Parts: structure tokens; C-alpha cells; sequence
């Protein structure tokens, strides 16, 4: 879920 | 994006 | 002999209670490694909205 916000 | 993540989070 | 052969019987027929307890909790083990497999499910499922 923070490589969703950090990828995004 | 978003439903298909909330049926999968589901 | 037969005060000691009543008390040995019931220690060995509770330690066999125990040994088949252990194996229906040793099938519990092999549910715990699902709720792993389960908890893998939230990472592959948080890994979906990553690259979605």
C-alpha cells in the first residue's frame, strides 16, 4: 500500500 | 482502478 | 502392583489424550500457514492497487 503511493 | 481495488481490499 | 498398575494406566491414558490433542492442534498449524497464505492475499491484494 506504499509502493501503490510512492509507484503513483 | 479505485472498484476493482475495493472488491480486491474487499 | 494394582494401585501402581491404575496409576500408571491413567498417566500413559492421559499422556494419550495429550498425543491426540497435539495432532488435531498440529491440524491447526496447517490452518495458521493458510492464515499466512490469507495474510499473502492482503500483500498480493495491496500489490493489485499497487499496479493497478
Amino acid at each position: 500500500r506504499l509502493q501503490d503511493e510512492i509507484q503513483n | 482502478a479505485n472498484r476493482n481495488n475495493d472488491a480486491l481490499r474487499q | 502392583a494394582k494401585q501402581e498398575s491404575t496409576e500408571y494406566r491413567r498417566q500413559v491414558q492421559s499422556l494419550t489424550c495429550e498425543v491426540d490433542a497435539l495432532k488435531g492442534t498440529n491440524e491447526s498449524l496447517e490452518r495458521q500457514m493458510r492464515e499466512m497464505e490469507e495474510n499473502f492475499a492482503v500483500e498480493a491484494a495491496n500489490y493489485q492497487d499497487t499496479i493497478g
